[PDB]
């Protein structure tokens, strides 16, 4: 359950990302592919090397989804419903992998927002990404 | 799966710059704040009621320092993490009954703390190398469960 | 997300447990303590040996909570709110442990309801216990 | 953590009664039904659209039989599960990229299938012994990740 403080913290941390949102999303993907090679198999039509325009383009879409989550943090299941269907039904993404990407998103934020990434804000972000991950894995059937 | 020479270099260069009196406690503190059930193992540590209380708690910082030393140890014996971590495994598994999933979480918290503290120096390849390390340590520490 | 079929399946499987509910709850606890010794540490005021009146009494309370979940399957967060507070705030139960008890509940149902435990009903029950576990771990702060 | 003589007895007595042409496929089938993302690894297996389709799919039953044989193998070499499972570990980890969490799930599914099929004979001590086994197998199969 996201507290009011969590919502505030997440809104504030994300607000500082500004025009870098797409870039940080791509960065998190890259960190995930390198640190957790099993996740690479989901992107055979992607070249996953550094500076990949595909990873870049994809990072923008990931970020847009997170932004959508932040903006509708009280209505996330509804907000990300299409995405949950996609990830469970078409993509069949292993739920363990959401924890891996969530970790890499946290690492990316930490590396870019030294002032914002306090222990409290760290906890809010973790809960936020876990709630997103929950929604995105809620549609297996 | 262990480290290439290039990863070992990246890892040791960065680790040399780590303040060993602070980083351990920062990681342990954050574990207690981010995954609050872990506080169950620290009822004698006194005040853990707020993020500030936890991070500035002297028992947390002291224990943190010991944790970081074990990682340092680990770094020095990547080829025998099992032997290095045997006594710690007996402690945490046989005596404490810590679920080994928590070893993975602490390792990841430490990775987040390194990213926070080195920023852009903590590149994706550098993190990749560190994930191998923390995975290794976690697996070794869990040995008494296997 | 629990489908209508899931809700039907869970209602039907549970309905067959009848007067055995308390007993099966105790049985699941016992299976958990034996198979997963780390969980024993949460009950130092309990003797956990076979035929323990404490485990028996406790099995009844666990079952009552599940029954409450079944009866209010569309409103589970609200229905188990007190319990979620208890498990996160007072008890500080590790979330991994809910998966262990959920598994042992499934094993207990399987061992007692051979006709009911089809693959489909097995899947509904798993999703049900995971949703319960989600609610019970939703209150860490 | 391995088996007492009493656990080995319980485990072998029950396992002797297992139909080796059915139980493997029952377990694999249930994995695919209960944890549907696992179906991603079986796109060539044809119809998996309903629980009935999955359970009666001949490729599922055939592969299931092979899985059960590996468990049987495991049972025969509890003291060297790593060597026993080396080639399977290379396959599932290096070639297939199956997340090792799925090895734990399949083992637990197999436990549920044993409970279903032996009922009250599948006592809590008997399950305790079997959990050690499936944990062992999972850990060995994951070795290429460690
Ligand atoms: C917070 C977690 C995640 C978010 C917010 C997210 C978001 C998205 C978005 C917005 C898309 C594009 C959908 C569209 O264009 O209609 C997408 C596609 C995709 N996602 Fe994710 N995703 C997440 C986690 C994951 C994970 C963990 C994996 C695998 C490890 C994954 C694998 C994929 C794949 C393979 C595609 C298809 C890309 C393509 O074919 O172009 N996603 N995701
Ligand atoms: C990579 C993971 C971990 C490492 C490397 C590690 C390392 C250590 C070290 C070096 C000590 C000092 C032992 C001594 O005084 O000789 C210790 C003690 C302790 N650890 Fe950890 N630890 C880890 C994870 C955890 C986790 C996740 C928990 C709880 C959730 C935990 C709970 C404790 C407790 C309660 C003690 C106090 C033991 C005592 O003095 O009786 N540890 N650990
Ligand atoms: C579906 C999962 C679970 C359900 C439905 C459940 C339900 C309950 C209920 C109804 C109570 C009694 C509350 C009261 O009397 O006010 C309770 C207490 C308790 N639970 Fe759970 N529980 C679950 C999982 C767990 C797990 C996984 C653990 C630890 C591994 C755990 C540990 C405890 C402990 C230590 C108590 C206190 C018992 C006492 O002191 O008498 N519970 N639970
Ligand atoms: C305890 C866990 C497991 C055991 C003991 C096991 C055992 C086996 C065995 C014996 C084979 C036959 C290999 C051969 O033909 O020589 C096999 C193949 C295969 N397994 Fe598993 N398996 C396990 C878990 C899993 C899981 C969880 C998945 C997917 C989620 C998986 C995916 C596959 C696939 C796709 C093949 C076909 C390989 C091929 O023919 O190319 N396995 N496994």
């Amino acid at each position: 359950v996201l507290s009011p403080a969590d919502k505030t913290n997440v809104k504030a941390a994300w607000g500082k990302v500004g025009a870098h949102a797409g870039e940080y999303g791509a960065e998190a993907l890259e960190r995930m592919f390198l640190s957790f090679p099993t996740t690479k198999t989901y992107f055979p039509h992607f070249d996953l090397s550094h500076g990949s325009a595909q990873v870049k383009g994809h990072g923008k879409k990931v970020a847009d989804a997170l932004t959508n989550a932040v903006a509708h943090v009280d209505d996330m299941p509804n907000a990300l419903s299409a995405l949950s269907d996609l990830h469970a039904h078409k993509l069949r993404v292993d739920p363990v992998n959401f924890k891996l990407l969530s970790h890499c998103l946290l690492v990316t934020l930490a590396a870019h927002l030294p002032a914002e990434f306090t222990p409290a804000v760290h906890a809010s972000l973790d809960k936020f990404l876990a709630s997103v991950s929950t929604v995105l894995t809620s549609k297996y059937r | 799966v262990h480290l290439t020479p290039e990863e070992k270099s990246a890892v040791t260069a960065l680790w040399g710059k780590v303040n060993v009196d602070e980083v351990g406690g920062e990681a342990l503190g954050r574990l207690l704040v981010v995954y609050p059930w872990t506080q169950r193992f620290f009822e004698s540590f006194g005040d853990l009621s707020t993020p500030d209380a936890v991070m500035g708690n002297p028992k947390v910082k002291a224990l943190g320092k010991k944790v970081l030393g074990a990682f340092s140890d680990g770094l020095a014996h990547l080829d025998n993490l099992k032997g290095t971590f045997a006594t710690l495994s007996e402690l945490h598994c046989d005596k404490l009954h810590v679920d080994p999933e928590n070893f993975r979480l602490l390792g990841n918290v430490l990775v987040c703390v390194l990213a926070h503290h080195f920023g852009k120096e903590f590149t994706p390849p550098v993190q990749a190398a560190y994930q191998k390390v923390v995975a290794g340590v976690a697996n070794a520490l869990a040995h008494k469960y296997h």
